[PDB]
């Protein structure tokens, strides 16, 4: 549930920068 | 791991964020392309989950699917095939509320250029084609028409400009069907029977008027959020997919369709003059707004705090008096007939959470709505008045029992049995049940003491003031000592159908245990054997209830719990309670609320009892058939005790309807002789409590049709009584031939 | 979806009964199939009748056990509520928890089930331990906290 409790911007911006 | 990163990233798109909704969708669609080579299988079922479970965010996810399709044609086809697959799964499993969300999703995909409009028109004229099916329930035809009409707010403009020759054939078939529907049942489902200020319209007639006005408006509607319009350039070059020809799953006997509905309406634009203008009742904006708010509750009902935040953060593409829409949707569910979507207490705590989150706006909208409901009580459905009473009292108990009672001072001048003064009386009784008698005398103005409840103290027949000349006074004093001596059962037997033995025994036992419910339940359990002995006769059971009432008539809460306990411990039975509700000793309290709470609580016990033993039989039948002699012998004994429980169920309803028909007719002759009007306030409550029986348990009563029609509700009865029964027949007729 | 299946009011709290006979694993097992709720932060004057009226709104109540002071044997400011079905207790957990009774915010917690001796406060003075370390003055809670 580490991802589950995050903000949308945090997740979207982490996906496209990392890989 | 990265799957979890994909899921939470799909579910949270379109929430509050620094970036725009379009920027978030374009970005998210880009990362779903990258991950698609490896995770095509998982990305596919996640998008199928949100299309099924998140209809409030519909247009957000259709756009997303629209972007992926423009860039990947084979993904678009796999997704549409999965939707067709799921739409058939849902219709087969009788999940029609879930199927409309899928149809609506397929329809909006046409705006995203994923599905070709002709394919969608073909499917819809097969939907309306269900109106031509013969020997099928009206509710089946209704749903397929509803799935078509309720999708048009999103896909209406596109389907009409592309193909308007075949759309008008559909509309012509639709209008023909709507005019020949039977609306005899609507009155049982209306929260108010009055047409003013707001008519409570049958849901399909309402939707139809809404769609036709949208048509005259050139299919321009200004609420639905359409993110795909910013991606026109990207989505114009996309390749469309053709839906296969759709065949509605045939009507079987196991088919269960959604029952008819009435649109709850209590607000127009004049109720919020300063603020965003409110969409009219015949605008599709009102339909989409309420449908979405209902869906937000359906998704988040289990979490009151989250549910409120999602309602408050509801986005539109134009401003709307949102607080008024929220309150109206919440009350639409609390007053929905026959039953609300969710447990009633959920709506009380959801409104408090909303008050915490909008303390400067919502509390006064809520209060404005409470005044409106009060002022329209005259024609409010009695099942809804009950829920209004239970909510308002529970709400007040969370806000210090603070209310401007002076605003309602005009009920003090009316007949005490009129709807407004009866409402206030019931409210204050409920507030006492949550607090205590003196608290309620202090918080109400001194002018409201006539509507306050009597102080809840038992009445002992053989107390000090009692005369020694009373029959059994001597024995009553012997019992009073033996009870405090911890005497056993047989000793009490020696100290004692005989009415006096019950009277002295019950009077003394209840009097000595009156301190609390725990002591009373302990007393019944300790001397349970005694009750079963002298109360085995049916008339004995009746006399236990009669005496128990004489002691606690001023404490309605104690009566309900004692009746509940005596049923569960088999001291009395449900037929005794039914006959007790209609006895002469309760005639003065007959119209009061707690009486019908007891009766309905007894019915629910019977109904729950039958279901338990039917599941046993419907399990042993599974073991025999699934596994495959000795089991068939066990089935024969289950069926015997399914029939015996089903006949006691039927007898409970036949008693109620008999006593109802008797007290109503003899009131109709008493009015004919005296030469006076038939509509007494008492009469209104009685006839509406009869309708409540039919409405609450319509699914069980459906089994008694021929008995009811042929033996009870016949030509000989007064037209006023038959009117109620014919409404109930119209209802069950809409879902069964 | 994880969000829609979420029941954050029904999940267990950090409280565990130390007098419970067993280890943590089997107590948590009992909690997740329990129909009994612990009700805390009650006024000393709150009656069994008031608790019946409030807690019935989520289902039928099988039994209510008022918590007492082990010495004075008087209302201790808490009780237990046993439902017939667990769905009813779950609904009391979602919608009745955190609302008012006698104008006090009450807190409900899952309980392992009632056994003799649980009705008495485990505080050194006979009341609840909660009221031993209390500093503020509370009228419904019996004055100061020692
Ligand atoms: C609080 N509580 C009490 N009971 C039950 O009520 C009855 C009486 O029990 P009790 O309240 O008198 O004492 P308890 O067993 O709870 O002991 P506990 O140590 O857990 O109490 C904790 C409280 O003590 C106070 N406290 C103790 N030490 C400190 C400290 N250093 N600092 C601050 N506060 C402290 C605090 O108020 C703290 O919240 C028992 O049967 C008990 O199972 C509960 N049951 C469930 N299912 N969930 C509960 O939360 C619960
Ligand atoms: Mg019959």
């Amino acid at each position: 549930s580490k991802y589950e409790a995050m903000d949308f911007d945090s997740l979207l911006k982490e996906a496209q920068q990392s890989l | 791991e990265t799957e979890d990163h994909l899921e939470s990233l799909i579910c949270k798109v379109g929430e509050k964020s620094a970036c725009s909704l379009e920027s978030n969708l374009e970005g998210l669609a880009g990362v779903l392309e990258a991950d698609l080579p490896n995770y095509k299988s998982k990305i596919l079922r996640l998008l199928c989950t949100v299309a099924r479970l998140l209809p409030e965010k519909l247009t957000i996810y259709t756009t997303l699917v629209g972007l992926l399709n423009a860039r990947n044609y084979n993904f678009g086809g796999e997704f549409v095939e999965a939707m067709i697959r799921q739409l058939k799964e849902s219709l087969k499993a009788n999940n029609y509320n879930e199927a409309v969300y899928l149809v609506r999703f397929l329809s909006d995909l046409v705006n995203c250029h994923v599905i070709a409009a002709p394919s969608m028109v073909a499917m819809f004229e097969n939907f309306v084609s269900v109106t031509q099916e013969e020997d099928v329930p009206q509710v089946r035809r209704d749903w397929y028409v509803y799935a078509f009409l309720s999708s048009l707010p999103w896909v209406g403009k596109e389907l009409y400009e592309k193909k308007d020759a075949e759309m008008d054939r559909i509309f012509a078939n639709t209008e023909s069907y709507l005019k020949r529907r039977q609306k005899t049942h609507v009155p049982m489902l209306q929260v108010w029977t009055a047409d003013k200020p707001h008519p409570q319209e049958e849901y399909l007639d309402c939707l139809w008027a809404q769609i036709q006005k949208l048509k005259k408006d050139r299919w321009q509607e200004r609420h639905i959020l359409r993110p795909y319009l910013a991606f026109d350039s990207i989505l114009c070059e996309a390749l469309q997919h053709n839906l296969p020809p759709f065949t509605p799953p045939p009507h079987t006997e196991d088919s269960v369709y959604p029952m008819p509905r009435v649109i709850f309406r209590m607000f127009d634009y004049t109720d919020d003059p300063e603020g965003p203008v409110m969409p009219g009742s015949h605008s599709v904006e009102r339909f989409v707004i309420e449908e979405n708010l209902h869906c937000i509750i359906k998704s988040h009902w289990k979490e009151r705090k989250t549910c409120a935040a999602q309602l408050v953060s509801y986005p539109g593409k134009n401003k709307i008096p949102l607080n008024y829409h929220i309150v109206e949707v919440i009350f639409a569910e609390l007053f929905q007939l026959p039953a609300p979507p969710h447990i009633d207490v959920m709506y009380t705590t959801l409104l408090i959470e909303l008050c915490k989150l909008q303390p400067g706006s919502l509390p006064q909208v809520l209060a404005q709505a409470t005044e409106m409901l009060y002022m329209r009580l005259d024609t409010m459905n009695t099942t809804c008045v009950d829920r209004f009473i239970n909510w308002f009292s529970h709400h007040l108990s969370n806000f210090q029992f603070r209310w401007s009672w002076e605003d309602w001072s005009d009920c003090l001048s009316q007949d005490p049995e009129s709807p407004k003064p009866k409402f206030v009386r019931e409210v204050l009784e409920k507030c006492m049940r949550l607090s205590y008698h003196q608290r309620i005398l202090d918080i109400v103005p001194p002018t409201f003491s006539a509507l306050c409840p009597v102080n809840p103290t038992c009445i002992y027949k053989y107390g000090d003031e009692s005369s020694n000349s009373l029959p059994g006074h001597s024995v009553a004093l012997c019992l009073a000592v033996a009870f405090k001596s911890k005497a056993t059962n047989d000793e009490i037997f020696s100290i004692l159908f005989n009415p006096l033995k019950i009277e002295v025994f019950v009077q003394t036992l209840l009097h000595l245990a009156a301190k609390s419910f725990s002591h009373s339940f302990s007393a019944l359990a300790k001397f349970h054997e005694v009750f079963k002995t002298l109360a085995e006769s049916d008339e004995g059971k009746l006399h236990v209830l009669r005496v128990m009432f004489e002691v606690w008539r001023n404490h309605p809460q104690m009566i309900a719990v004692l009746v509940d306990k005596m049923i569960r411990t088999q001291i009395v039975d449900c037929a005794a309670v039914a006959n007790w509700i209609f006895s002469s000793e309760l005639s003065r309290d007959f119209t009061r609320l707690f009486v019908w709470e007891i009766l309905h609580s007894t019915i629910r016990k019977m109904n729950k009892h039958v279901l338990k033993i039917q599941k046993e039989l419907e399990e042993a039948k599974e073991k025999l058939a699934r596994q495959h002699g000795v089991l068939e012998e066990q089935i024969e004994r289950l069926q015997e005790k399914v029939e015996s429980a089903q006949s006691e169920q039927k007898n409970l309803f036949l008693v109620i309807f008999q006593r109802f028909i008797m007290i109503l007719t003899e009131h109709l002759v008493r009015c004919e002789t005296d030469g006076t009007s038939v509509l007494t306030p008492w009469y209104k409550n009685c006839i509406e409590r009869l309708q409540q029986i039919f409405l609450q348990h319509h699914q069980i009563i459906q089994q008694y049709m021929v008995t009811l029609e042929n033996l009870l509700f016949t030509a000989e009865l007064d037209p006023h009584i038959l009117a109620v029964f014919q409404q109930f027949c119209a209802l069950q007729a809409a879902e069964n031939l | 979806l994880k969000a829609l299946r979420s029941d954050s009011y029904v999940e267990l709290s950090q409280y565990r009964d130390q007098h419970f006979r067993g280890d943590n694993e089997e107590q948590e097992k009992l909690l997740k199939k329990s129909c009994t709720l612990y009700v805390g932060n009650l006024s000393f004057y709150t009656t069994e009748e008031q608790i019946y009226e409030l807690f019935s709104k989520s289902g039928d109540i099988k039994k209510i056990i008022m918590g007492l002071d082990k010495m004075k044997k008087t209302a201790c400011g808490f009780c237990f509520v046993e439902y017939y079905s667990r769905a009813d207790a779950e609904n009391a957990m979602r919608y009745i928890n955190g609302t008012r009774l006698d104008d006090r915010i009450i807190r409900t917690d899952w309980d392992a089930g009632f056994k003799e001796g649980r009705q008495y406060g485990r505080g050194r003075s006979g009341g609840q331990v909660r009221d031993e370390y209390r500093q503020d003055y509370d009228a419904g809670r019996g004055g100061y906290g020692k």
